[PDB]
């Protein structure tokens, strides 16, 4: 279950060894789509299980005429979506430039039915996405206890914590507007939000542990390019009322250079921008000395990713730790024959003669719900709630 | 392509006031804790042990003092000998009459360096008992020959209800299954 | 050979002890207690005597012949160990 | 530091804090933890008296630790030994109804 | 068998010798053509047998008519090659300025057939001496470990380590590029290589807090250093040099330029050639007259009176010290001791003879050869002395 150099470990040095590397110069945490399913989210596999039984006219063109999805991975459910949706959005460029009206009206049918089956899955508290203080629900009770955690272990002096994530929705905003804290995500602006990537160079002080960062890989679902050739931000609220109510109850698609999620769009210039930047910015925190890292929800099916991260281990002075729940079926199925790209790769680096690598694995000791509590609390924190206990009477005092 | 050493720096000698050593800290070091290759380290508090690079041979001093002076901070220290390379293996000595020059790095000491100090002659390893384990690190085990032990007389002292009964079973129950044909009263 | 066991170093004969080679000290709180051990070893060693004041259970800090520099260890328990205790009072009052 | 929900105290003075560190006062609650005994001797317990400084935290002793080996009570006269004996031979009486003093 | 000061030592002491003598202020070390016979090289009495085996025709009249070289030399193979190649290009010379003719063409016929000679049993690698990564192989092996143990072993606040050598092959360069190291040579820019003799005191420096660099002195010259049309001197790389003008000598049977290269010691009579020659000789002569320094030798045959002269005159100072191999001590002692032999051994028996505590004498054949040599050095600690980069470069390259 857990392995370190290639050799076992009990529970209590684990426990021990995560508990010292949280006192490092740098900490930072990647965070994939297997953690938002304690809240509402769906996995990829589930969203083409879902697309193969909701669409099956459509299944054959791909598959038959335009050679974009292989037969063996769309029986196998081992698809990926995101670079399926960019192939199309290609397509479509090139044949609305050259005017093929035929194949003009057939990719629109396929986008639309695409965007409807991932947004629909984003979305994690269905109708209710417009009103205020979702945050406060009790779906968030481990996102708001990462962040506290991750805060209050730093000494004063030292850096703020940095959170990378792969996903498009909007838990953890919700979660970090109700504890009060406040993150740097490269924008500025209310009547008009556009994106500085200079912003992550700043930090608050006090002129009489505030902030944090966080960098999304894949766009977010309130991101969108109008006529100007700048990127804009605006509220949930808004972005219900001005383009995702359509997209989910009706066949509306008309746009093809509009939205940013999930790595669409990569064809101009304005938008790959974006992506380079975070991409870049990911790339230069890992050279850092002194660097601990923890991955949790994240399958390793990325070659760019895995690129990186194997690269970095040439510093003495870099440490990961990595959560992967099915690890004996991929052990079984490589000393047997055969096997992904992904469990070739998480099983050539269990394998490895490294201190600075560990793996945890396991049925239900390797999920996020459980990542959390090996993550200690200060002697000295608060924790007894007695502030909402007198809100209740000024409520009721009327 | 080159890689002369494979760990990390804390600091560079800046004084020598005679026998006492005086180090300045980098910028970026504040959770006093040091990470290398196989593992980390702790290198900030009192009574620790840490080493310069000298040439071809590794110098060995133990930690006093620390204080302020983005303020800097320092640390005085103490050599205690060097830890020197023969053949295929380490020794070490027990001299502390060589110091480091200006300029040179401190390291930390890893675990595989702990074990060569607290190490006896290898020749001897058959005729050898194990007693415990390091108390700062509780890393390393430590183990001493018997033909050294019980040739002159030996000494245990304490006070009542610590460990001596205990200590003397030990040692006296591990010798008979090593030399069956010996005598004791 | 010889092997003494005893908690009131001070009252013994000076040159038993300073005839020994090796020495292993648990805690030992007494003023008179530790000049004993003081003069038994040679001069050259202070830092290490601080220690003895305030080891805890189980403790010793051994040094010598057949150590190269003096160690502060954790000794193992041994199994079985020797007699546990005399007679307790709670239970022979509470038999009824 | 913690053991299960709580808190326990230990008596080792090597471990040191580091610089930059800040300074609290100790509030009522850890001197409870600080002058406890060991969790499991309080059904075999008796209390003496209460702290000289602060006057909040209560003191208990255990009876087979203190009546083992031979016990000393010494001081000067008008100062009270007669009442500290009184009252640790009643209080011990009354616990346990089959002992014997003389 | 070891001598100090015509007394025996055992290895251990030895040993302990060589370790008190690298933590001096300065270090050095000069090598000669028999440290590169592991790797491909000749000898200087191989390739007179070659030439007297493949050309009997040009030897007669080399001997007879214009008096260039002894019979009993000859017959025993112990002919100085670098100093008759400066003598045949004197006389080439002299015959083209005052027009005689019939004279020309013999003395381009020598030259064409000496170059061909030297120049093969320079390249160490055959045809494969244009290609790429020429140091990753097993051959240049124990160079690589005496550049490292030289440099590793440096304080801060001291000197660079000085290499000197009597080869003009490209072993050194192939050992230091895999390493990741920079070696001065004089020469600076990639599109117009030039000499300067002033960058020769010149070190690195690190604008944050690095001390990775050597010096490597040549004394004979280089394979890839010519003259053009010019009055200067270029240096170009190995790939460029075989397509320019070795393929040619090598292949070719007709090809003779003039004064165009600047190897071994051939066209001294030059004024802007015997300039780069003069510099290497005096900044080593400058070298050995400091007050701290230890000098190695190793390979080389003692053959030249300049160099002898220079080192002996050096020994009237109380702090110099210098260490030599030379496999060959018995067969010296004992024609000596009966009738006296060669220059060479006189020269190196009467060294031995000396009762001083500075010189060290070191024989046994086999016992003390180049690759011997770098074991007596020290190893440093801290050096690595395993393997993870490997391991990781190969999974790098296993993923896609
Ligand atoms: N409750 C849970 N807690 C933790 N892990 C879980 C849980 N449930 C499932 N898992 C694990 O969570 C994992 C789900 O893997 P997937 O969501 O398909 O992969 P991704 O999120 O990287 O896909 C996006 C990336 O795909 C491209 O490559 C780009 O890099 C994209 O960023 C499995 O290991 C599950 O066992
Ligand atoms: N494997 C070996 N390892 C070490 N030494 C060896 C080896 N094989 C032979 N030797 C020894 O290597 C030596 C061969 O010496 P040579 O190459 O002929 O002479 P040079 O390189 O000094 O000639 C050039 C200079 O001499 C001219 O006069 C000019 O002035 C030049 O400056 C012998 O001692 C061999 O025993
Ligand atoms: N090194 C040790 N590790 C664990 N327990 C110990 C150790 N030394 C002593 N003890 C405990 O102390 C108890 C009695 O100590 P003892 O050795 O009799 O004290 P004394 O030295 O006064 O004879 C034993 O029951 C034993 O469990
Ligand atoms: N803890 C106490 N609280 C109140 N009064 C005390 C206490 N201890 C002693 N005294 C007072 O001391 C007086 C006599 O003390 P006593 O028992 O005679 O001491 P001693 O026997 O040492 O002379 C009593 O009148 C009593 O009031
Ligand atoms: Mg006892
Ligand atoms: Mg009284």
């Amino acid at each position: 279950s857990i392995y370190q150099g290639g050799n076992k470990l009990n529970e209590d040095d684990f426990r021990s060894h995560v508990y010292s590397l949280c006192q490092l110069d740098n900490v930072g945490v990647l965070l994939g789509a297997g953690a938002s399913v304690g809240c509402g989210g769906k996995t990829m596999k589930d969203v083409w299980k879902s697309f193969k039984q909701n669409y099956p006219e459509l299944l054959g063109a791909l598959i038959d005429k335009y050679l974009l999805v292989s037969q063996i991975d769309s029986d196998n459910n081992l698809v990926n979506v995101e670079l399926l949706i960019d192939e199309a959005t290609k397509f479509l460029s090139v044949a609305k430039t050259r005017r093929c009206e035929d194949e003009e009206e057939e990719f629109r049918k396929i986008l639309s039915s695409l965007y409807k089956e991932v947004t629909k899955a984003a979305l994690l508290t269905g109708e209710q996405f417009r009103e205020k203080n979702q945050g406060k629900k009790d779906a968030f009770k481990y996102h708001k206890e990462l962040i506290s955690k991750l805060i209050s272990n730093r000494q004063p002096g030292q850096s703020a914590p940095a959170i990378f994530t792969t996903n498009y929705d909007l838990a953890l905003e919700w979660a970090a507007e109700d504890l009060g804290i406040q993150l740097f995500n490269g924008f500025s602006g209310l009547h008009t939000r556009q994106f500085y990537p200079q912003n992550f160079d700043l930090a608050f002080r006090n002129v009489n542990h505030y902030h944090a960062y966080l960098y999304k890989l894949h766009g977010s679902l309130t991101w969108y390019q109008n006529d100007s050739l700048t990127v804009n931000e605006v509220s949930a609220s808004q972005a219900y009322d001005e383009y995702i109510n359509d997209i989910i109850n009706k066949d509306d698609f008309y746009r093809g250079q509009h939205l940013i999620y999930p790595g669409a769009n990569k064809y101009s210039h304005t938008i790959g921008f974006v992506y380079g930047e975070m991409f870049r910015r990911f790339g230069e925190f890992i050279s850092k000395p002194q660097t601990a890292l923890f991955i949790n929800g994240f399958g390793f099916g990325d070659y760019h990713i895995n690129r990186i991260i194997l690269g970095a281990l040439l510093n003495p002075s870099f440490h990961v730790v990595i959560y992967y729940p099915e690890l004996k079926e991929a052990i079984t199925k490589v000393s047997k024959g055969g096997g992904s790209e992904a469990e070739k790769a998480i099983v050539t680096l269990k394998n490895m003669a490294f201190n600075q690598v560990t793996v945890v694995g396991g049925g239900s000791k390797a999920y996020f719900n459980s990542f959390v509590e090996h993550l200690p609390y200060p002697v000295l924190f608060p924790r007894d709630n007695i502030v909402d206990e007198l809100v209740e009477a000024i409520a009721n005092l009327s | 392509l080159f890689k002369l050493t494979e760990i990390s720096a804390i600091g560079y000698v800046v004084g020598l006031e005679g026998e006492r050593i005086r180090i300045n800290l980098h910028e970026g070091l504040q959770g006093r804790l040091a990470s290398h290759r196989k593992g980390v380290s702790s290198v900030t508090q009192p009574g620790d042990l840490i080493g310069f690079d000298a040439g071809n041979i590794l110098v060995v001093a133990r930690v006093t003092d620390m204080a302020f002076v983005i303020p800097l901070r320092q640390i005085i220290a103490y050599a205690i000998g060097f830890v020197k390379r023969e053949l295929n293996g380490y020794v070490f000595i027990s001299e502390d009459w060589r110091l480091p020059a200006l300029g040179s790095s401190a390291v930390p000491l890893t675990s595989d360096f702990l074990n060569i100090i607290y190490s006896i002659d290898k020749e001897e390893l058959p005729k050898a008992v194990e007693l415990g384990v390091d108390s700062r690190t509780k890393t390393v085990k430590i183990f001493a020959s018997v033909d050294k032990l019980l040739s002159r007389h030996l000494a245990v002292l304490g006070s009542t209800g610590y460990g001596k009964s205990n200590f003397n079973a030990l040692l006296t129950r591990k010798v008979s299954e090593k030399y069956p044909n010996s005598r004791i009263v | 050979s010889l092997i003494v066991s005893t908690q009131r170093p001070s009252e013994l004969s000076p040159t038993v002890l300073a005839m020994c080679s090796n020495w292993f000290s648990l805690r030992l709180t007494n003023e008179r207690d530790l000049q004993a051990l003081r003069y038994a070893m040679e001069s050259g060693n202070e830092q290490i005597l601080k220690q003895i004041s305030g080891l805890p259970r189980g403790d010793a800090v051994a040094f010598g012949s057949a150590f190269n520099l003096p160690v502060r260890i954790s000794i193992n328990q041994a199994r079985p160990g020797p007699k546990s205790s005399d007679a307790v009072f709670s239970e022979e009052w509470a038999n009824c």
